[PDB]
């Protein structure tokens, strides 16, 4: 709600679309297909981009740290791709069922709050407990914000949030690259990086 | 919504107010300035008239020349007054030619 | 005066809002539906551009971009053909042994037992045998690996996207104006010299550098993988000079004018290649060279911008005499202001051309290994005959549209049109008479023959054994065509085709490619039947065109339009007076004529042309040669052709040809289903819909868009559409099953 | 103002404000009557300018190596023709520090960065000197005319601060550009027909004129 | 984009999608339980 009129623009010289004013964080005026020209569409897709970005960041960590310290002899975690099968104390379908129950509860809560803000705030068993964040997609409270780190007043919250959305975009792209490299090649990503670094002028995709 | 209508007529020129979702004829019927009609169904030329200004919705109009709606004539009984209009009455024959 | 590019910027804006409002083009449809009739009209008037508006500029812009859309579609279909040849085909194995592997470029998934349709087509492959003749084209092109087929599929996909973008561009961003379209002299100069001249020159080039050497290597016996790539022939030229010494001098002759030194690969042989059963490639390259020269010169006739040339108006105005008044004065103004006149002339010529293509491609087979592939030959002849007939009928449709909507002696007067209009009565009288006389003297002979054969009087028949009717002129002409090479054509060796004669027979793989076709009493009868059918079709269509505006029965017919049901039951009853109804009636007669043409060709080829030859040299034809003696009665057509050759299709259940057995029956069903629409009328149907609607109302489940019965004209159109589909599909299944089964 | 094959149509709109305006337009491409996309006359003048500039560069560059292949310590393995350096791999390739495909991608990246900005100057004149570019924006303002942007970058030495200056220099520029365009076309069709290289071709013609042009119509390959 | 959402709900497109999905469903059912003449369960 501070309509920055001359922000940075992904394509310099363009004139941004009318619905991309400057209020939202991480705004750069990129919607050439016009997929966010309706306010309800825009807010829904804001939630979708946010949650995708946080999921992608978790995933990018969980690949690229364990792989970079598996190449180095720190740990012995198998290939993130082939880690789908190497079997644990149970099988996988039951593991999936318990994950399903657990995470589906939380996603239904987030659902409720997306369609009716602040209407699931407190706990039924313990009504005294209450989430303290007043925006959708930024829950706060003790569980999601015990450090108080998040809640503040603009120019401070707006920058932190833009930083979040940019990290998230890079993480989405990162895990996408991990996938497509390990499907194109039959390697690990850190192997790709080391090979390309040892011969940049030749160890590109144009090796087949 | 309910724009003001103006109708030149041998009786004179009178105004009445009436919502855009209506046909002109029943609205001149309301206040009581008599106009000539036969069909009330858009299939003859007794309710014919032309316009001084603005323009009138002729979506549900039929039995007209592929021009009668581009050079002025209008049937008052199947017409929605989208604007504050100023129209003619008793205009069948200079339409009939 | 001068010729230039003329364009407007951004005439219409790209938007989706008009997609969500159905029927934006017509004011009546835009209003929205009350009854279901709306939904039909929305589709019937979708491409009637000159009825959505009055402005000629808008109609021409729409036509141009619609043409781009059609070209994009055609490119996508070509892309599919090449991709399927590359990915799901047995083309390489067929390339290895063409006279044993039957071609196949479509496989099916194993879903409900339908994998039985994946039949043994030879070469370690199981699928559907195709009859479009694409392998023959790809071999005549020089294609020897599936990578080239992939490459052409990708190129065609790119070209399709390009066409679609150009279609959007010329309508929404850079739309040419009317004066650009109305320049016909520059257009003709470009299509004659640029599209047809440069096209066949470039193609002659490709045949000289790729098709000729690769086919020389293939006919020499070399493995299709050990043949050099085409571009090698261009980089290293000694490869070419080994096969054709003339490629050593290399364009010095073409300038030194000693064209004789190219006689290596530019020949005038005539006849077939006795190794592959096709025309000599050295003849086809020389042909294309000559055609390119002719067209490139002919594209320099009309004046555009430099004085020199011909004015079309001047040519037309110069022609007139004492029988025709002022004729041809006023046709340039007409042929530049109506799209329907242009479309009629163009459709007439393209349909006739397609029929000529059918004849010439059976009689002088262009591709290698096509003549002995009997299914492909039958398929191609039949397909192209059907296309030609349909286009000729559309020609009449659009001549009638021009007569109803565009002809106007008040502002564009032409004399010849006026005089034909002023003696249409005598015209239609004489044509009517000649069709009656022609029908008596051709079908009547068949009826005489059947009755004499059933009355135990075969010596009173019209046949080669009793009462001969030999086509002397046809025999005389093909005898002249036999003696031609050496006497009236000293530069030719063999004559143009093997059907003319001379006692020369060409065989391939123990099959008969070509031999002299004998003309007899049966040929005389069949040809007069054909003249009869064509004359009748002409009578119907020309009567529809000439009386499109007025009659002695309805003197103001032009005011009722081009497509109207009737003018009521009075005057005796006036159903089907419109010109649309004449087109509707002419479609049935075109179907009749083309069906008889393809039956005559199919029976004659098997009976006296196709078959197998023995090493001793005794030809056994597919059918025994029974066309000369059984074709002269109707009972012989019912017995020896239909009943005896439907055996293959009524016995395909359980084999890989069972899809044809299913389509046979489905097509019979669709044909019989159309008779319901053709024999009835909409009053009965609307009254039945009344009671059904009552039943729905009883349960609060009745629809708000009130159901109506179809229109009168829509009833006729649905009827003829299903009739044609049913009949043509029946013959399709019959032909393909029969020809694929025996061979 | 000398005229070459002028006409009363071309001579209408070709008044003379443009450098090297010779009234030669036998096809009538500059006619402002029905102008649309990429047929507008300003874009055609800009396109001639850019074609000529790149042609001067490329025409001097495609002959430079095989000239220095004959004079100096320049190593002959780095003395190739313009068609046997990698431009047409079926005619000769090399082994640089990269792949020739990575080379294509990287060169396209750099030229995308250059040409998208040059265009955006053409379209909304004055756009690029407004958004942040790590500095590098104070010099990319422009001059109102696309083909002559000026600034601290494209004119360091400050040539032509008057009108006669600029007109005379612009004339010489477009004329040399046309000459180099002709030269590049000649390069192409010579290097196909005789198939040896333009410098070698010139040196094979300077000796004897026996095999000037029509001799090579035998087209060895 | 809203206009596209409307257009996608026009009758021919809606029916096309509905029946393509139905076809996939029946095809996969028959690929899993082929050649069924009876209800063999209960
Ligand atoms: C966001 C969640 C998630 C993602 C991205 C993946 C991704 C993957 N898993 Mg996993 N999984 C995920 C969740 C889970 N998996 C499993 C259980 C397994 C098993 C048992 C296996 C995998 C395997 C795989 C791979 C399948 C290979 C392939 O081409 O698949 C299909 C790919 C797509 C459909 C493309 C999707 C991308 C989208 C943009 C389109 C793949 C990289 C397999 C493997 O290791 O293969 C070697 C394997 O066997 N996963 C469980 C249960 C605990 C999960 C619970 O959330
Ligand atoms: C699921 C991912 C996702 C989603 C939902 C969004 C959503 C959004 N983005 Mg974003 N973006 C993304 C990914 C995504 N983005 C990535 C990865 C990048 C880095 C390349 C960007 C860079 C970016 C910029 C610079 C900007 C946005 C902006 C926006 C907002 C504008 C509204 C809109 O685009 O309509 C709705 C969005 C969708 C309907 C999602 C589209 C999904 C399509 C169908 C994917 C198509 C396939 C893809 C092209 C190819 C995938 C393969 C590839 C990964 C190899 C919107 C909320 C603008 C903004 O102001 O942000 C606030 C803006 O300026 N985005
Ligand atoms: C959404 C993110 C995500 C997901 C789905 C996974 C999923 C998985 N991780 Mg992983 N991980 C993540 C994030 C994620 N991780 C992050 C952010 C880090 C820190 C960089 C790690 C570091 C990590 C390590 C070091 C290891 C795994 C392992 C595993 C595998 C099974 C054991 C396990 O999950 O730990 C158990 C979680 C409990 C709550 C118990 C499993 C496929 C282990 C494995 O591969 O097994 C050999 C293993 O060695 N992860
Ligand atoms: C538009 C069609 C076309 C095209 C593009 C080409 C192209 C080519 N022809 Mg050619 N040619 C053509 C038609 C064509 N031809 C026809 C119709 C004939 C019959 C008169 C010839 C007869 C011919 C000869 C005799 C020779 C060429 C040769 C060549 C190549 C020489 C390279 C060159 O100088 O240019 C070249 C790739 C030369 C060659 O083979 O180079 C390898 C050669 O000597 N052509
Ligand atoms: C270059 C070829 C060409 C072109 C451009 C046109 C163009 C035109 N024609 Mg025309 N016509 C042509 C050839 C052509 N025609 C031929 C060959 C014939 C002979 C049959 C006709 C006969 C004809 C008639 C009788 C009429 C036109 C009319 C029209 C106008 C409106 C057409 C329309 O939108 O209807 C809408 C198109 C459809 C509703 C599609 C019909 C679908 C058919 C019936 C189904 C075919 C089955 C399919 C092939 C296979 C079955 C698939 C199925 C099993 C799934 C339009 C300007 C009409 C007119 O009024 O002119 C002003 C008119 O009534 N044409
Ligand atoms: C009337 C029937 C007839 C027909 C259809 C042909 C057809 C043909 N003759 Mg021919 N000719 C004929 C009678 C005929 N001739 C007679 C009666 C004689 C005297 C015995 C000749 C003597 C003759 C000779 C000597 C030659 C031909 C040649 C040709 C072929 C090339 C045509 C040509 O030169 O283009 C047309 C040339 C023009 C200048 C256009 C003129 C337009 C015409 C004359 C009208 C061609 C297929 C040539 C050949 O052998 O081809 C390989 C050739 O050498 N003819
Ligand atoms: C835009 C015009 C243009 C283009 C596309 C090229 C392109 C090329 N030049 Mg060239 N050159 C040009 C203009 C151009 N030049 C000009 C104007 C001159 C001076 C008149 C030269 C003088 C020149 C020489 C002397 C050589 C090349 C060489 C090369 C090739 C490799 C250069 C290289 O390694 O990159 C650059 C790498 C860097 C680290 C910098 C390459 C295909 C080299 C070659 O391949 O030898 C045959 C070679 O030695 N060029
Ligand atoms: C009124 C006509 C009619 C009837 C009654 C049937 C009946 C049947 N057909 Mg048949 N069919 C017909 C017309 C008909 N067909 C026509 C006209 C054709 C030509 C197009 C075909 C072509 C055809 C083929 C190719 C096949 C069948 C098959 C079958 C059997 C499938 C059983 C099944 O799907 O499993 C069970 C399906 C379900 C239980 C679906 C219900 C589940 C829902 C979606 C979930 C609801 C949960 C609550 C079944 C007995 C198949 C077969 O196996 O034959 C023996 C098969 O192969 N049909
Ligand atoms: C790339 C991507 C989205 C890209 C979208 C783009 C570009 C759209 C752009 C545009 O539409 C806009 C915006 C506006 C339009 O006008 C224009 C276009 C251009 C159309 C999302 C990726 C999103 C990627 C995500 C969310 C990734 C999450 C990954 C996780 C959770 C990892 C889980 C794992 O646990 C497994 C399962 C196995 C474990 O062993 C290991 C690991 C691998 C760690
Ligand atoms: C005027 C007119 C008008 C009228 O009306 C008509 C007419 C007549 C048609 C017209 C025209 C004429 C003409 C002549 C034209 C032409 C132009 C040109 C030539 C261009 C070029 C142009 C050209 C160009 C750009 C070029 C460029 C180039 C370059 C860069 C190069 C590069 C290179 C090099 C260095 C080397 C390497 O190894 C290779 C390469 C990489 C390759
Ligand atoms: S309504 Fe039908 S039956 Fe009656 S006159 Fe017209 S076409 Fe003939
Ligand atoms: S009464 Fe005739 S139109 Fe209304
Ligand atoms: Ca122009």
């Amino acid at each position: 709600t501070v309509a920055e009129p001359d922000r940075p623009l992904w394509f310099p010289g363009s004139t941004p679309p009318p619905w991309l004013d400057g209020s939202l964080p991480g705004d750069f005026g990129f919607d050439p297909l016009g997929l966010g020209s309706d306010p309800e569409s825009l807010r829904w897709n804001v939630q979708a981009e946010l949650v995708h970005s946080r999921w992608a960041m978790l995933g990018a960590a969980g690949i690229f740290i364990p792989e970079f310290l598996t190449k180095l002899g720190i740990l012995n975690t198998p290939s993130w791709y082939t880690a789908g099968e190497q079997e644990y104390f149970t099988d996988t379908t039951t593991l999936f069922i318990v994950e399903l129950v657990f995470i589906g509860w939380a996603e239904g809560r987030r659902w409720a709050d997306i369609l009716n803000p602040g209407c699931v705030n407190t706990d039924p068993i313990f009504p005294n407990n209450k989430l303290t964040g007043t925006d959708v997609g930024y829950p706060g409270g003790l569980w999601f914000d015990p450090l108080g780190w998040g809640s503040a007043s603009p120019q401070k919250l707006k920058e932190l949030r833009t930083k979040e959305i940019k990290n998230g975009r890079l993480a989405m792209l990162a895990v996408m690259g991990a996938w497509f490299q390990h499907i194109y090649t039959g390697t690990g990503p850190i192997d790709n990086l080391f090979a390309h670094l040892a011969d940049p002028g030749h160890a590109t995709i144009f090796a087949a | 919504a309910s724009y003001k209508v103006k109708l030149v007529t041998p009786d004179g020129t009178q105004e009445f107010e009436c919502p855009s979702d209506v046909y002109i004829l029943d609205h001149a019927e309301e206040v009581g300035i008599d106009l000539p009609y036969s069909c009330r169904a858009g299939s003859c030329s007794s309710c014919a008239g032309k316009v001084v200004g603005g323009e009138v919705d002729q979506s549900d109009g039929s039995f007209l020349d592929d021009e009668q709606i581009e050079a002025g004539f209008v049937l008052t009984c199947v017409a929605y007054p989208t604007s504050d209009v100023v129209i003619e009455t008793h205009k069948e024959e200079d339409l009939t030619a | 005066p001068e010729v230039k590019i003329l364009v407007d910027r951004d005439p219409i804006k790209t938007s989706f809002e008009q997609w969500a409002k159905p029927g934006h083009f017509s004011r009546t449809i835009a209003k929205g539906p009350d009854t279901t009739t709306w939904i039909w009209n929305l589709h019937a008037d979708a491409h009637d551009f000159d009825s959505h508006t009055s402005d000629l500029e808008e109609i021409s812009r729409k036509v141009f971009s619609a043409h781009f859309g059609q070209l994009s579609i055609i490119f996508l279909w070509l892309s599919g053909m090449y991709f399927h040849g590359a990915r799901f085909s047995n083309y390489e194995a067929w390339l290895n042994d063409p006279t044993h592997i039957r071609p196949s470029a479509q496989v099916v998934w194993p879903i409900v037992g339908q994998e039985i349709l994946n039949g043994d087509v030879g070469g370690g492959f199981r699928g559907i045998q195709i009859t479009s003749g694409f392998f023959q084209i790809w071999r005549a092109s020089g294609i020897t690996s599936e990578l080239q087929l992939y490459c052409t599929a990708i190129g065609a996909l790119v070209f399709a996207a390009l066409m679609l973008f150009a279609g959007w561009f010329h309508y929404h961003k850079a739309a040419p104006k009317l004066v650009w379209f109305q320049d016909v002299e520059s257009m003709l100069n470009h299509h004659l010299a640029g599209l047809l001249g440069l096209g066949s020159l470039s193609w002659a080039g490709h045949q000289v550098h790729v098709s000729l050497p690769i086919n020389q290597f293939l006919n020499a016996g070399v493995d299709p993988k050990e043949i050099p790539l085409p571009h090698e022939f261009i980089l290293n030229r000694d490869l070419l000079a080994q096969l054709y010494p003339s490629f050593a001098e290399g364009a010095t002759p073409f300038f030194t004018l000693n064209w004789s030194k190219y006689a290596d690969f530019l020949t005038f042989r005539g006849g077939l290649d006795p190794l592959t059963g096709g025309l000599w490639l050295t003849d086809i390259a020389h042909h294309h060279l000559a055609i390119a020269i002719l067209f490139l010169i002919a594209g320099h006739m009309y004046r555009t911008n430099w004085g020199i040339g011909h004015g079309i108006k001047d040519i037309l105005e110069a022609h007139k005499g004492p029988f025709t008044g002022q004729g041809h004065k006023g046709l340039y103004e007409i042929l530049t202001t109506s799209w329907h006149a242009q479309l009629s002339i163009n459709l007439a010529m393209l349909g006739s051309l397609t029929i000529i293509v059918a004849h010439h491609m059976y009689a002088m087979p262009p591709y290698p290994y096509l003549a002995t592939d009997y299914g492909t030959q039958l398929s191609l002849f039949t397909h192209h005959m059907w296309i030609g007939g349909f286009l000729i009928v559309g020609a009449a449709a659009h001549a009638a549209i021009f007569m109803v909507r565009d002809y106007d002696p008040t502002t564009r007067y032409n004399d010849l049109l006026d005089r034909v209009l002023r003696h249409r009565d005598a015209i239609i009288s004489h044509l009517n008479w000649v069709c009656i006389f022609l029908g008596f003297h051709s079908f009547g002979l068949y009826i005489h023959n059947d009755t004499m054969s059933a009355l135990g009087r075969p010596q009173d028949m019209f046949s080669d054994t009793a009462i001969q009717l030999q086509p002397v002129f046809a025999q005389w002409i093909q005898n002249t065509h036999a003696l031609a090479p050496g006497t009236t054509a000293p530069g030719a060796t063999t004559s143009t085709s093997l059907t003319w004669g001379g006692g020369d027979l060409v065989s391939v793989g123990g099959k008969v490619a070509l031999l002299p076709i004998p003309l007899g009493t049966a040929d005389f009868l069949v040809h007069h039947i054909h003249a009869f059918t064509i004359h009748v079709t002409v009578l119907i269509l020309l009567k529809g065109v000439l009386f499109a505006r007025s009659s002695r029965l309805i003197p103001d017919k032009a005011n009722l339009g081009f497509r109207f049901p009737c003018d009521g039951p009075g005057r005796g009853g006036t159903c089907q007076v419109s010109a649309w109804d004449h087109v509707f009636l002419g479609l049935f007669w075109m179907y009749n004529a083309i069906s008889v043409v393809i039956f005559h060709f199919s029976w004659k080829m098997q009976s006296d042309v196709w078959g197998s030859i023995n090493d001793q040299g005794v030809v056994t034809h597919i059918t025994g040669g029974n066309f000369a003696q059984s074709s002269i009665t109707i009972n012989g057509w019912l017995r020896d052709f239909l009943w005896a050759q439907a055996s293959q299709v009524i016995q395909s259940y359980g084999s890989s040809l069972s899809a044809y057995g299913l389509f046979f029956l489905g097509a019979h069903f669709v044909w019989a289903f159309s008779l319901m629409f053709l024999f009835s009328g909409r009053g009965y149907w609307q009254e039945l819909i009344e009671s059904i609607v009552w039943a729905h109302n009883k349960l609060k489940v009745a629809p708000a868009t009130q159901p109506r019965a179809l229109s009168i004209v829509q009833g006729r159109a649905v009827g003829v559409t299903h009739y044609l589909l049913g009949g043509i599909a029946t013959t399709w299944a019959f032909f393909l099953a029969r020809i694929i089964a025996v061979g | 103002r000398p005229l070459w094959f002028a006409s009363k149509q071309s001579l209408s709109y070709l008044d003379g404000s443009l450098p090297g305006d010779y009234g030669f337009d036998p096809l009538g491409l500059s006619d402002p009557e029905g102008t649309g996309g990429f047929i507008e006359p300003r874009w055609l003048a800009y396109g001639e300018v850019i074609n000529g500039r790149f042609a001067m560069l490329g025409a001097v560059g495609a002959i430079a190596p095989e000239y220095l292949g004959k004079v100096g310590l320049i190593p002959q393995e780095t003395a190739l023709a313009w068609f046997q350096t990698g431009v047409i791999p079926p005619a000769g390739t090399y082994n640089y520090w990269a792949d020739n495909y990575t080379l294509f991608v990287l060169e396209m990246a750099l030229m995308g960065f250059a040409e998208h900005r040059r265009f955006q100057d053409w379209a909304k004149p004055g756009s690029m000197g407004k958004q942040y570019f790590l500095g590098l924006e104070k010099g990319f303002g422009g001059s109102g005319n696309p083909a002559y942007p000026g600034g601290p970058f494209f004119n360091p030495l400050g040539f032509g601060k008057d009108e006669k200056s600029l007109k005379e220099l612009k004339l010489k520029e477009v004329k040399n550009g046309r000459l180099a365009m002709l030269a590049i076309l000649g390069y192409f069709i010579q290097g196909l027909v005789t198939g040896v290289g333009p410098y070698q071709n010139l040196l094979d013609h300077v000796a004897d004129p026996v095999n000037n042009n029509v001799l090579t119509s035998l087209k060895f390959h | 984009m809203r206009d596209l959402k409307t257009y996608l709900s026009v009758a021919p497109v809606a029916s096309t999608l509905w029946f393509a999905a139905l076809a996939g469903l029946l095809i996969e059912i028959n690929r899993f339980f082929p050649d069924a003449l009876t209800f063999p369960f209960f």
